[PDB]
RNA sequence: CUACACCUGAAACAAGCAAGAUUACCCGCUGAACUUAAGCAUAUCAGUAAGCGGAGGAAAAGAAACUAACUAGGAUAGCCCCAGUAAUGGCGAAUGAACAGGCUAAAGCUCAAAGUGAAAAUCUGAAGUGGUCAACACAACAGAAUUGUAAUCUAAAGGGUCAACCUGAAACUAAGCUCCUCUCAUAAGUUCCUUGGAACAGGACGUCAAAGAGGGUGACAACCCCGUAGUCGGAGAGGAAGGCUGGUGUAAGGGAGAUUUCAAAGAGUCGGGUUGUUUGGGAUUGCAGCCCUAAGUGGGAGAUAAACUUCUUCUAAAGCUAAAUAUACACGGGAGACCGAUAGCGAACAAGUACUGCGAAGGAAAGAUGAAAAGAACUUUGAAAAGAGGGCUAAAAGACUUGAAACCGUUGAGAAGGAAGCUGUAGAAGAGCAAUAAACUGGACGGCGCAUAAGGGGGAAGUACUAAUCACUGCAGAGUCGAUACGUAAA
RNA sequence: CUGACCCGUCUUGAAACACGGACCAAGGAGUCUAUCAAUUAAGCGAGUGAUAGGGUGGAAAAACCCGUCCGCGAAACGAAAGUGAGUACAAGGUGCCAAGCCGCAAGGUAGCAGCAUCACCCGACCUUGAGUCUCCGACGAAGGGUUCGAGGAAGAGCUUAAUU
RNA sequence: ACGUGCAAAUCGUUCGUCAAAUUUGAGUGUAGGGGCGAAAGACUAAUCGAACCAUCUAGUAGCUGGUUCCCUCCGAAGUUUC
RNA sequence: GAGUAGGAGGGCGUGAUCGUUGCCUAGAAGUAUUGGGCGUGAGCCUAUAUGGAGCAGCGAUUAGUGCAGAUCUUGGUGGUAGUAGCAAAUAUUCAAAUGAGAACUUUGAAGACCGAAGUGGAGAAGGGUUCCAUGAGAACAGCAAUUGUUCAUGGGUUACUCGAUCCUAAGACAUAGGUUAACUCCUUGCAAUACAAGAAGACAUUCGUUUUCGUUGUCAAAAGGGAAUGAGGUUAAUAUUCCUCA
RNA sequence: AGAAAAUUUUCAACGGUGGAUAUCUAGGUUCCCGUGACGAUGAAGAACGCAGCGAAAUGCGAUACGCAAUGCGAAUUGCAGAACCGCGAGUCAUCAGAUCUUUGAACGCAAGUGGUGGAGGUGUAAAAACCUUCAUGUUUGUUUCAGUGUGGAA
């Protein structure tokens, strides 16, 4: 975005506009000259004045994009989707959970090829996913002020994302309508939905082919990836994070 | 939605509502049918008509039955039989109301009408 | 100007307000380039996207090592090939007639590549006729139907494995390399004094 | 001398062409100062503004008189690099490209010049005839033209001699597709309660969803209405400055390869000198005047001036050419971590308007009653404005949403002998639905209503251990995938 | 009752007989792009990182994969012609000095990083040279410097964001 | 006199000249480093020792003025050299 | 435990974006408070009143993010103050009428002024409906108004003889020719820096035919030149114009 | 305790001035994509007109807020009067046929003027009045011509 540029100038800019010197008693701002109109006189361009053009008028060349290393982008999705399989996170994201059973939650390809909407409620219903989905439901916003002027009307929360490993799938179609599901392309994955808010862990609901190519893609600190090409995941800094286990063993203590 | 030509702003839809001549407002300002006639031919909305009879189904009016005086579309207004107020000069004035709060129990038929009709009820059941 | 750092060098001393590009458009360009191509595809479906191009070595002393794609065929080669530019051309051959061979081994790609070509090709002539130059293969080729891409069909591999050899070490190692590459930029450089010491010994 | 022919000029008439407009992008010219060098002439700003002449959907550019010297590459244009490099500069300030290499895009063609001379084989108009009748095909007659039209040809060749092998205007005749424009149609609650003037709210029961984008309906409605989705779907009408592909196939038209006493190519132009100007181009960056003024293995170029020897590369002085590229302009589309009536274009509005200036030119202010005008009936006092009654409405919200501050009036509680206000410390008066307060925890016992206790067995789930099993680590047979400067000339 | 000059500003000096301010609302001033550097968090490490572009993909300009070159580092010294970290089995010495190991303690052992110094090395500039050959110009056993360098001597970089 | 006028040059008295180098209407010739001037750097539309309009133009300012919320902590220089 | 210039560390408050937790026709935002409290402080929470549709917290992302000043911008308001002031151009007065109201309107009766270099009768420039009639709330006519150059509604500008139109002037511009990158510019009545440029007649009556004589344009004057009209009467408003007569 | 008022002054409530704040938006702004498509067949612009009741803005041109065709298929609406139920409403849309005053590159000449030439048509006894037509350059031609330009038969 950006203020108007023209033949004329940057808006505020658009007229012949004096200063009219130190002798009157007045100011030094520029001000219009002419004759018979009330805008006579008036000040002229500049921050100060009504009618005048900014401090730093903005550009459109402000650079607003920015690049992130292939690696860093993938360290990321990497450690997003580890988040992804501990209750406490995805709980701690404020997800709906309770029903559910064991996480990674992974399903037959059945599901795949699901195209009513009905279904895919019947089965969120089943799997005990359904909760977090009603959530989206019952929390649903008219956005804060100016947004809405602007094109986004509501606040929803984010329901269940599932990660589908078939190109040519129906669960696409399926989950559509459905606010809060999220349907995902195990080949190519979103930081952006896997940690919506840069928020870590979610609620994820897998298929057999996505979970399977899941390692193939990635890979594992015996082998590299393939998909990937290359990429090895993050050492770890610690085998162990229980600092629990660490400080309280016979070798500390006995020192201690 | 699907396709990247269907305007999602507020202003631009507000705009063509507003902006409405008059042969697409008749579309804009339509009543809903009553079960008989859905039933009858197959089509869940119909645009009113000022011969139509119809029952207002939302307003302090709302329960009251009867024929369409006036379908003035430039004041967005449709004026039933019997639907005015009593001025206490004793002078009587309608009361407007909108379509999407009508229900339409009869049509006025003619050969356009039954054509429209037709082409609804032919996409919706095939 | 205060301190240490690096003598500034000035951009923006004159008017560049005029003179900015912005780069919004490549978002939908690529797309465009992409159906561009598609839309190739399907109009040309029989044939394939690439024209044929042969091969040459890169123009520079540090470049000589690779390989680079040519945009045209050596007059000389479409002879060794037995194609006059205009059939080559009426085939989906690139011809470029500036380009001249000066090595034996360049010829020689370049048949391998062209024939490789023909080998591989189908023709379809005004229907059920049949033909001679490059000719003309049989109706039933009509049916098999080929939507394939040049790199999968008329390739160029290079690997590198040195192989080594003992004897060899034997006889190498009574040269001096350094004593070489010294006489040798030394005879380049007196050359010419040496030269005109002969002209002017003889007269 | 006449008729007549031809060269040259002139008038009227027939049929066609140009004249202005457009501004963003494009072409050819013309061309400064402010500014920076902390002064200032060179320089910089900068080939920039202003000015002028031309276009187009793009323009321009383009098939080498290019690079490079390497085992070379090969039109033009854009992206990335090379690069802030080589170079230019009171070598100060500061200027500043390109080759090679990675991509996008791809495309190559027409003339002049020995050759019809077995014959102007050519071009234009045309009363007319057929036609899809403005666009097509023939056409009696007329002009143009040997101070030369058409076929061969354009250096990558080519002429001449062979020649494998190829092609098809005419006419006749079948079936089709592409693109554009204007129209027509499509799910599912208006069920029940409560608060509302209004239900689109909070509850209860329901539905559709490849449709829960977004709007409108008296309120934050998927299901009331327009829409959204299935839909590069279906149906109807009309289009192409008169879209595109077949089958026979005529007179006729090509040519790989082969050989051959053959083999011809742009002049006041290229080049030079000088003077300006321009470029990084620096003793030959480009260009322009003036003065010289060519050649024909000649002529260009090979980033230092001039010879001399050798090598390399291209053919100038005539033309056409899609794509990738640029668009602050116009009409359209869609969108946005824009703005939200002193913001945002100057203009949300009878905005380039009112108004001013002889004129060139200047140029504002100004958006929201209500769901619906239901816009205040009628009584009374007034000359009239208007007041008091009375009424609409959910409410006067009444020229209108909210309605802050400054300023002003009224009512209340205070205070003051040449100003006021204010830190610290107490007091008095005035205004008050009161924010703090002797409550809280337990033992034993009582009166009430509800539940079922501890302890004991019991022991699902949990944790811990632990053999047999089994993730993981380790070892690791057979199949399939991959890699490999191990190995081979490759395999 | 005690204490109490008008604020903002420039100034050595402001209550000043220095300047701006009668009052109120709304508006109103270190931004944006590029450049190098230092620091902080990230990733990978003798490597690192793409850009352009290809290929896929959500309704969508996202994302996700590919991306033979290129950047910057990895070698320096010279105007340049040019040379290149010279005994293959090297990668040092010394003074300060940390861990680990001894020892109740005193101290002993060891010697990482850094600092200082001496030594070696490549190149600039000097100086010297048996012998060798494609012998007229190159090569090199031995031997050196009062000197010069944004250098060697077991590589520390590259990309991202932020601040100054 | 008025001098926040009646007036961005006026008003009262007074005064120069008053058949010429007189006064005056319209039309027409001269335009900006240019006009035009019995010459005062006068006049050129209240603008003149270089008009007025728009643009380059937010022209540069070693100089004047302003520079917007809280707390806590450390805390200067008016000397050296060019 | 001081602190200007200055620097650092924490924190308060404001949009919008991705998240997360929620609040609102059973009343959001905003607004007023001599209601009750919380922070040392940026600021906060609550209560009551008003208001009548949207809000808020927490973690991050981003910024046109905080005003007492700049003779700061635009808008709105004070004190001065019912003050300075409404005093040039000799003057008004009485009765009646009209009206809610009369020093300021209309008639009459008196007294004065401009004193034919006018305060009279008509034009040019300039104005453009300001003219005429009827009516009239506000505003304006710096007191006033029953009145108007103001507001509303309707209606008014007649020509052979007046003027424009024609003519020529100071002048000016085409055409032709030449100059310019181009735009532009230079010449032209004594007419050309041009030049194969015209007019008339007749028959014909088109052409054509024919004859005659011939170098070639236009604009600029409502006081200059300039074919011919007068008197009387008429309208609310036109008249050397209409009517009548000559 | 000149212990009342008036004045000067603090605080609140209500009223008046005023239009901040909050919430909106048929607006702006920027980005991406699609087409470039004016004119002597008279453009861009200008003047004056055109509604039953109309000034402006927008539309239109003596066929004058509009004709025709086509698609929607019943309104316009501030008042009044008609027209239309399909012989079809409409301030609807689409738009491919028409109308297109005086002008303007602007065109017979001229112009602060509806002035004024030539040719043709009309009108008349003849006039007046009305109407149509005529700009410049250029490429071809057609017709008529000039040249002590070059040739040149009978
Ligand atoms: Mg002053
Ligand atoms: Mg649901
Ligand atoms: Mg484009
Ligand atoms: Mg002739
Ligand atoms: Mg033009
Ligand atoms: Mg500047
Ligand atoms: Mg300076
Ligand atoms: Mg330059
Ligand atoms: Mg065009
Ligand atoms: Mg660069
Ligand atoms: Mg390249
Ligand atoms: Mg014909
Ligand atoms: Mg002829
Ligand atoms: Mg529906
Ligand atoms: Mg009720
Ligand atoms: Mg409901
Ligand atoms: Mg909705
Ligand atoms: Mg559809
Ligand atoms: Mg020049
Ligand atoms: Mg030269
Ligand atoms: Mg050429
Ligand atoms: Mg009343
Ligand atoms: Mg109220
Ligand atoms: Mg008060
Ligand atoms: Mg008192
Ligand atoms: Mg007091
Ligand atoms: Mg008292
Ligand atoms: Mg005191
Ligand atoms: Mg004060
Ligand atoms: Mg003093
Ligand atoms: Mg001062
Ligand atoms: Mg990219
Ligand atoms: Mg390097
Ligand atoms: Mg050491
Ligand atoms: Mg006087
Ligand atoms: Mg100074
Ligand atoms: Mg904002
Ligand atoms: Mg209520
Ligand atoms: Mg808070
Ligand atoms: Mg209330
Ligand atoms: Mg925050
Ligand atoms: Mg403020
Ligand atoms: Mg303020
Ligand atoms: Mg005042
Ligand atoms: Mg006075
Ligand atoms: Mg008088
Ligand atoms: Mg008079
Ligand atoms: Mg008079
Ligand atoms: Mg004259
Ligand atoms: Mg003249
Ligand atoms: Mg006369
Ligand atoms: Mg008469
Ligand atoms: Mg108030
Ligand atoms: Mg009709
Ligand atoms: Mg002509
Ligand atoms: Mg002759």
């Amino acid at each position: 975005s950006g203020v108007k540029i023209s033949t004329r100038g940057t808006a505020g800019m658009g007229h012949s506009a004096e200063s009219w010197g130190t002798g009157r008693a007045v100011a030094r701002i520029p001000r219009v000259g002419g004759s018979g109109t009330h805008r006579s006189g008036q000040a002229a361009f500049g921050n100060q004045c009504r009618k005048g053009r900014m401090f730093a008028p903005l550009k459109t060349y402000r650079r607003v994009h920015r690049r992130v290393n292939v690696n860093q982008k993938r360290h990321a999705v990497a450690a997003a989707l580890a988040a992804s399989a501990l209750v406490p996170l995805v709980f701690a994201r404020g997800h709906r959970i309770s029903n559910v059973q064991e996480l990674p939650y992974v399903f037959d390809d059945s599901v795949e090829s699901y195209e009513k909407t009905k279904q895919a409620v019947a089965f969120l219903k089943r799997v005990g996913a359904y909760d977090d989905v009603l959530r989206v439901a019952e929390t649903k916003a008219l956005r804060a002020g100016q947004g809405k002027l602007r094109n986004r009307r509501y606040k929803l929360r984010r329901g269940p994302l599932v990660v589908y490993g078939n190109e040519k799938s129906t669960l696409t179609r399926a989950l559509r309508n459905i606010p809060g599901v999220d349907v995902c392309n195990v080949n190519r994955l979103n930081l952006l939905q896997l940690a919506p808010g840069g928020h870590v862990g979610r609620f994820i609901i897998w298929t057999e082919s996505a979970f399977k190519k899941l390692n193939e893609i990635f890979g594992t600190y015996s082998t590299t990836g393939v998909q990937k090409s290359g990429y090895q995941l993050q050492r770890p800094l610690l085998a162990n994070a229980d600092i629990a286990r660490i400080i309280n063993s016979n070798e500390v203590q006995s020192v201690v | 939605k699907t396709h990247v030509e269907v305007s999602s702003a507020r202003r631009k839809q507000r705009k063509a509502h507003f902006a409405s001549p008059s042969h697409l407002r008749q579309t804009l300002m339509s009543a809903h049918l009553s079960k008989d006639l859905r039933s009858k031919y197959n089509v869940r909305s119909m645009p009113v008509r000022k011969d139509d009879e119809v029952l207002i189904v939302r307003g302090k009016f709302k329960g009251n039955k009867g024929k369409v005086t006036q379908v003035y579309r430039k004041k967005w207004a449709i004026h039933v039989e019997k639907i005015s107020k009593n001025k206490l000069n004793g002078a009587p004035y309608q009361i407007p109301l909108s379509a999407s709060q009508l229900v339409l129990t009869k049509l006025k038929l003619d050969k356009s009408r039954q054509s429209l009709l037709t082409r609804k009820a032919a996409s919706l059941k095939t | 100007m205060k301190h240490n750092n690096q003598l500034p060098v000035a951009q923006l001393r004159k008017h560049q307000q005029f003179r900015i590009k912005t780069f919004f458009n490549q978002a939908a360009q690529k797309k465009a380039r992409l159906h561009a191509r598609r839309a190739q595809a399907a109009a040309v479906f029989p044939r394939p996207t690439e024209k044929l191009q042969p091969v040459v070595r890169k123009q520079t002393q540090r470049y000589n090592k690779s390989t680079k794609l040519g945009r045209g065929f050596t007059l000389q080669e479409l002879k060794a090939a037995g194609i006059s530019a205009a059939f080559a051309q009426s085939i989906g051959i690139k011809v470029d007639h500036r380009r001249k061979n000066r090595c034996q081994e360049s010829l020689e790609l370049n048949k391998k590549r062209l024939l490789a070509y023909v080998s591989k090709l189908v023709l379809f002539p005004r229907h059920q006729g049949k033909a001679k130059k490059g000719l003309v293969n049989d109706t039933a080729d009509t049916s098999s139907a080929a939507q394939n891409a040049l790199q999968t069909s008329v390739p160029l591999p290079s690997v590198s494995k040195r192989e080594k050899a003992v004897s060899n070490i034997a006889e190498l190692r009574k040269k001096k390399v350094y004593r070489i590459i010294r006489q040798e930029k030394t005879n380049q450089k007196w050359d010419g004094k040496r030269k005109a010491k002969a002209q002017a010994a003889a007269e």
